[PDB]
RNA sequence: UAGAGGUACUUAUUUCCAAACUUCGAACCUCCUUGUUAGGCAUUUACCUAACUGGAAAUGCUUAAAUGAAUUAGCGUUACAAGUGGGCUCUGACCGGUAAGCGGUCAUGGCGAAAUGGGAUGAACCAUACGUCUGAAUAAGGUGCCGAAAUGUACUAUCACUGAUACCAUAAAGGGAGUCCAUGUAUAUACUAGGGCCCCGAAAAUGAAUGGCGCAUAUAGUACUACCGAUCUCAG
């Protein structure tokens, strides 16, 4: 209704941004830069096809 | 004599000018870069005609003097040293080197003595110009067609929109002249900045 | 005869297997420092306990 | 499963508004308004030789 | 395929390497207590009986 | 397949200037997520508006008023080939603007051999039969169009009923 | 021809910016230091007595000695494997009071301002903390300038 | 480089440059801080200050209020000893060289010590790094037959003793009323801005290799589903 109110007025309802995400590891382990597997070890995504929920802020 | 210029086409070092350090250098093949009616004007010879290079590579000094002589001798034949103005907008500063070889000590103390001058081009660098009148625009294009076969790679011949060698379009040139902002130096256009 | 002079290919690898932070015992270094300062710092401590 | 039936209806009720004849012609009129003016001439260089 | 560091940096001595009856026996007494009573005192006495003869230094009178 | 999209975006409010100009871009992409990225490419390239400081307000999906009937579509585009950029006005006959744009990406990749990375469209619009000037598409706007179907297909009427033998020989004549 | 000199490969380190040649102002000599203070070493190229090495340019440390013209600074160089400590002596004209802690010390005093003043009214406290830049709340936007960006036809312009 | 203005120089310009030029100056990096912080009180000093109910420093007492980024994680310390001290290399950056499967460096990765699948074949490239088995669905890569899997659907080009999938196993400058698409003008027609594909340019020695057979809608591009396929992933 907040969306359909703004269209009838004139404006745009821009929505709220996503507060968290869900991060599948697609590719496996090897042939990989050490900064870029330090970062995956911090999300606990070590094996291929693993996932957790991650909160979205300018750190993450 | 010389190497084939397929040796010294692509750029595999930092640029290496004539200086204190280089020392034993032979002078380039070019002396004159500019021929025809040099003492002319922006208004007298408005039409211009450029030769643009479509590669990142080295151009030799021997190519640039071959291109001048073939340009002059066509424009001399047709119209006869009046209208035209030829200019060359590369200057060869890069010095080449050779290991010589000619018993022998090859690849040991490999650094070599300078052989010849060269010019380092950049993708869309103009390497020649002909400024002229509308009567001999036809003759300018046929000159730069012949001069293009001198140079390595491939290279487009282009009629420019802008006046003379000045950076001003024909539409802009009348507005500034009328405004009175621009002024005339002996050759080319000198702007007036009102300061 | 002519073999390689050096390399740094896998210096980084070895260093990171273990860049241990060597911690200092105390901030004062009494071998250095002004003697005239440390001379007086003795007579502060010696006078206090009596 | 009661709630996700209601949310399925409300999200489907928006697609009634989206695919209505009234709303679609407004969005197509916005898309026709958005497009630029017709170019007279193609080609990389126009080339002008005005005297002086 | 998992990214872990598989190596062990730290072993620790769990039971005593003596082949006595009596040292092995009263280890199990204070091991039994250290578990069951859940106390810091008996946990230390249990572990002191594990450790080698060099570290058990002779405490003079 | 491609769907026409209208995307409107703007820069964030600074304290110097709250309520800036927003900007819209017509884009062609398979879904809403790709249509954002095409908007940020065009907005950055031209109007100097980056992803890292800007909102994106409304991804509107343009559906057709009627897909029931056929329309002519002029497509003004530039496409880039090594050593030069060319401007071309090409046109097509189709049910929708998207299906015309999907046609020309195949036709440029076919005829000229350039991908959708190099191509950059200027203008799509529907066009009347009077203003239409290209001969091969003008013939379909006339009355009394006959062409035969020379070269029939041999396919299975359903994929169950295919076979790799036959007693009689198939006839592939138009008739 | 690699050389291991004292002042080697420092053409542009000990250069003096641009229109900042000459001796420094005498306000610099009037400044004071203490033990425990965080200080950054950056060099005057002019003043040659009691420089640091080239390596400890732009390098934060802690003061441990103070002496008539000069300050003993403890600085953590990274050796090969491990981060060694290094006891420098260096003059005060290459040494400035660093603003590393001034973010932290601002917050502690700002917290005590909040923690006391909550009790003064009292009332009841909300707890402030630092937080990375976060995704935005929903809200509604009316503009009244909407341009329509398109790609133009390409023209050479030479 | 090349003209103009002044009394060969010189004042403004202009064509075009520097690893051992700099008046500006990124990206990528680097280093420090982020829990205890503000005080107040009175002993000690041969030190500092003109002076002590000051400074400087360390000893204790204590007045307030809290655990004050994200994500992750147990951290610290010692002893004894093996092998090693010929390396090679993909992708980028670089020095020398006409160049090299050449010589010498740099950053991450790989091989060496890493199987299996894919690139017909290959230490190094792609997917992935492995207990013994039984399935499912995939990755790289493929689906005329050899060969497991659509000669799949939709849309554009192509006739040539020719073309055919990264690293990769070679081809350029320069031409063509071959064909398709095409820009601007003039009067169905003349003049061309060009672009692909195809042809020419294009010659070596045993008989010869898109992997072979062969194909010509099994060739060149584009889009979207289904399907086969590793010791990966998942289930037992």
């Amino acid at each position: 209704d907040a969306e359909n109110k703004a269209t009838a007025e004139g404006a745009f309802y821009v929505p709220a941004e996503a507060k968290f995400a869900f991060v599948i590891r697609t590719k496996g382990t090897n042939k990989l830069h050490p900064d870029v597997r330090k970062i995956l070890h911090l999300f606990r995504l070590n094996q291929k096809h693993n996932a957790i929920f991650v909160r979205l802020n300018k750190a993450t | 004599g010389r190497r084939p210029a397929r040796c010294y086409r692509y750029i595999g070092n930092k640029p290496y000018p004539k200086s204190r350090f280089c020392r034993g250098v032979p002078d380039p093949r070019i002396i004159r870069y500019e021929t025809g009616t040099k003492t002319a004007h922006a208004k007298e010879l408005p039409i211009c005609c450029r030769l643009i290079l479509l590669e990142h590579e080295c151009v030799s000094s021997e190519a640039l003097e071959a291109a001048r002589v073939s340009s002059n001798r066509y424009m001399m034949k047709t119209m006869g040293k009046d209208g035209y103005h030829i200019k060359i907008n590369l200057h060869p500063f890069h010095v080449l080197r050779i290991n010589k070889m000619l018993l022998q000590t090859g690849m040991r103390h490999a650094f070599g003595k300078p052989e010849g001058l060269v010019a380092r081009a950049n993708y869309n660098s103009q390497i020649m110009t002909i400024r002229t009148t509308s009567a001999g625009l036809k003759h300018a294009l046929e000159a730069l067609r012949r001069a293009s076969f001198k140079f390595p790679g491939h290279s487009r011949v282009v009629i420019s929109n802008k006046v003379g060698f000045t950076p001003y379009t024909f539409e802009q040139f009348k507005e500034l002249q009328a405004n009175g902002q621009i002024v005339d130096c002996g050759n080319h256009v000198k702007r007036v900045y009102r300061r | 005869a002519k073999r390689s002079n050096t390399s740094a290919h896998n210096r980084s690898h070895q260093h990171h297997r273990n860049i241990h932070k060597c911690v200092v015992k105390k901030l004062w270094f009494e071998k250095g420092m002004n003697a005239k300062f440390l001379r007086n710092a003795r007579y502060a401590k010696a006078g206090q306990n009596k | 499963q009661k709630a996700l039936k209601e949310v399925a209806e409300l999200r489907a009720a928006q697609e009634a508004k989206r695919t209505s004849p009234e709303v679609v012609k407004a969005v197509f009129a916005e898309a026709v308004a958005a497009q630029p003016a017709t170019p007279d001439n193609m080609s990389t260089q126009i080339i002008n030789h005005i005297p002086l | 395929g998992v990214d872990l560091d598989h190596r062990v940096p730290r072993k620790q001595r769990q039971e005593p390497k003596t082949a006595d009856a009596q040292m092995k026996m009263l280890h199990n007494l204070y091991a039994f207590l250290a578990r069951r009573t859940g106390n810091d005192f008996n946990a230390k006495i249990a572990h002191r009986l594990c450790i080698s003869r060099t570290n058990r230094r002779p405490y003079s009178l | 397949s491609l769907k026409q999209y209208l995307v409107i975006g703007r820069p964030y409010p600074t304290k110097e200037i709250p309520n800036p100009p927003a900007v819209r871009v017509q884009v062609f992409a398979p879904d809403e997520v790709i249509a954002k990225s095409k908007f940020w490419t065009v907005a950055q390239r031209i109007a100097r508006l980056k992803k890292a400081h800007g909102e994106v307000l409304a991804v509107k999906h343009v559906i057709e008023p009627e897909p029931t009937r056929v329309k002519n579509y002029g497509v003004w585009l530039s496409y880039r080939s090594t050593r030069n950029h060319h401007n071309v006005y090409k046109e097509y006959r189709d049910t929708t603007t998207e299906g015309a744009a999907t046609k020309m990406l195949a036709e440029l990749a076919g005829t000229h051999d350039v991908s959708a990375d190099n191509i950059s469209i200027i203008k799509i619009a529907e066009v009347a039969d009077k203003d239409l000037v290209h001969k091969n598409i003008s013939q379909f706007t006339h009355e009394n169009i006959k062409f035969p179907m020379l070269k029939q297909s041999i396919r299975a009427p359903t994929a169950s009923a295919r076979k790799v033998f036959a007693a009689t020989r198939p006839t592939v004549c138009g008739f | 021809g690699h050389t291991e000199g004292l002042r080697h490969a420092t053409r542009y380190l000990f250069a003096r910016k641009f229109r900042k040649h000459g001796a420094p102002a005498p306000s610099i000599t009037l400044r004071t230091f203490r033990i425990g203070d965080i200080v950054d070493i950056k060099v005057n190229g002019a003043l040659h007595s009691g420089m640091p090495n080239r390596v400890y340019h732009g390098a934060t440390g802690i003061v441990w000695n103070v002496s008539p013209h000069a300050v003993g600074i403890l600085v953590k160089r990274r050796v090969n494997n491990h981060i060694a400590p290094k006891r420098i002596y260096v003059r005060t004209e290459h040494v400035f009071p660093s603003k590393s802690k001034n973010d932290f010390v601002a917050r502690c005093q700002a917290n005590l301002k909040a923690h006391e003043e909550a009790k003064k009214a009292g009332t009841k406290i909300a707890l402030p903390k630092r937080l990375p830049a976060q995704p935005r709340a929903s809200h509604v936007v009316k503009p009244e300038l909407i341009q329509t960006i398109t790609d133009a036809p390409f023209r050479e312009n030479w």
